[PDB]
């Protein structure tokens, strides 16, 4: 029921944390809604969509391709890899890689896809390349999650961010195949259920990557629509807050029904 | 019936077909194909930005093959967990299993993987630990101070930390 701002508030106040959201435009780039959107926030998972952007760049250029195979081995296994524990004794190739970052939020498979674009600062160099000033990478899986308090490593502002997917996924700097790509993994999420996912009404469009970290860090990058169309970007992120993970769910859940409630209003 | 839990990975056993495990694990907890290959994927409780899980793996695509991996994450804790930086800094390449726990404390570990790649035979068996210290364990958000020995044939191949002292 809620304003989108209104609802911001409620959800600062109740988990005694800082929200920032953007909700932009996609054709126009429009700025539609904000909150601290200049404020720092750790990525978390959410990195990996910019991470793969920068892949597919090495792909339209012919400098990788999706289907080379990538052996790797135990030492290069973090926390929370599901499907690259799986696949050590036969390697993954970078396509199965970035399905699984994207997908199911695989950290090791974040990490040999990092190692393939010259890790962290190839990542950030990357990222001015595209015009992005802001956002920037420092660390590798698992310590990128750490959301300490006043840590710039790691972190987007929602305003930068929402540029940025916008600017991936329908500017000229990526192939049409690779933004099809791109936009399809993220509509294959398989994590995000608890958050904008609980709460889209039917017949909408929705493709998002999801983030967790310590310290009640979380956070969603989507682009959804009605009539089955992508429409807007919204970027929802959370940080310094006590509150149990589902209370952060809850909440960011609850600002995307806020927006999808006032949607034209 | 409920998720996945350690409970349910600790009956699940090698030597076991398809049919065994999707019944002790509770199918609508599990999957295989895609992402998983001829392996059974099963889901606990929501951890971090995935699941605590299992995956077990199978001699082959064949419907008696029998499970010759078990992995699990955040479904089993440590019962005494003790290890620090400078535990983890006395382990070397080469040590034994018991030598790698008389190091890092014999409760400071967890079977993270173990695969028996000639089952029935040992020969070649790879194990996998998830260590930690007195705090260090979490099995619904990240570890706070972990590490990563790997063995092949019960030698110790490589170690990895996170976080110590």
């Amino acid at each position: 029921s809620p304003q989108p701002l209104e609802q911001i508030k409620l959800s600062e106040s109740q988990l005694s944390g800082r929200v920032g959201m953007i909700e932009m435009d996609l054709a126009s780039g429009r700025t539609l809604t904000a909150w601290r959107a200049d404020e720092r926030f750790p990525m978390m998972s959410t990195f990996k969509v910019v991470l793969c952007g920068a892949v597919l760049a090495r792909v339209d250029a012919g400098d990788e391709q999706l289907e080379r195979k990538i052996h790797y081995r135990q030492q290069d296994l973090v926390e929370y890899s599901p499907v690259s524990e799986k696949h050590l004794a036969d390697g993954m190739t970078v396509g199965e890689l970035c399905a699984a970052a994207i997908t199911m939020s695989d950290n090791s498979a974040a990490n040999l896809l990092l190692a393939t674009v010259g890790g962290p600062a190839g990542l950030t160099a990357f990222l001015r390349q595209i015009g992005d000033n802001v956002t920037r990478l420092d660390r590798w899986e698992t310590e990128l999650n750490e959301a300490l308090p006043g840590d710039a490593r790691d972190t987007t502002t929602p305003a930068s961010m929402a540029a940025t997917l916008r600017k991936l996924l329908t500017s000229q700097r990526l192939s049409a195949r690779s933004q099809r790509q791109l936009l399809q993994w993220m509509v294959d999420d398989r994590v995000a259920g608890p958050l904008i996912r609980s709460v889209l009404p039917a017949g909408w469009f929705i493709a998002d990557k999801t983030g967790a970290g310590e310290r009640g860090a979380r956070g969603i990058v989507a682009l959804l629509g009605p009539n089955n169309k992508a429409e807007r970007i919204v970027v929802i992120y959370l940080r310094d807050t006590p509150a149990s993970m589902a209370e952060r769910n809850q909440q960011i859940a609850g600002i995307g029904a806020a927006l999808i409630e006032h949607w034209q209003r | 019936a409920g998720v996945m839990t350690g409970a349910k990975f600790t009956q699940i056993q090698f030597g076991m077909t398809r049919q065994q495990v999707l019944d002790i694990a509770g199918a609508e907890n599990c999957e295989t194909g895609g992402s998983f290959g001829d392996s059974i994927h099963c889901r606990g409780h929501a951890a971090g930005d995935y699941y605590a899980y299992a995956t077990f793996g199978f001699t082959s695509a064949a419907a008696d093959a029998k499970v010759d991996s078990k992995s699990q994450e955040k479904l089993l804790a440590p019962s005494a967990p003790t290890l620090t930086l400078a535990k983890f800094n006395q382990v070397t390449v080469g040590m034994t299993r018991a030598q790698v726990l008389a190091t890092v404390g014999q409760g400071s570990c967890t079977t993270w993987s173990e695969y028996y790649p000639a089952y029935p035979s040992t020969a070649g068996v790879t194990l996998s630990l998830s260590c930690f210290d007195v705090d260090g364990y979490s099995s619904t958000g990240f570890y706070r101070g972990s590490a990563h020995l790997w063995f092949t044939d019960g030698v110790l191949q490589g170690k990895r930390q996170w976080d110590l002292v």
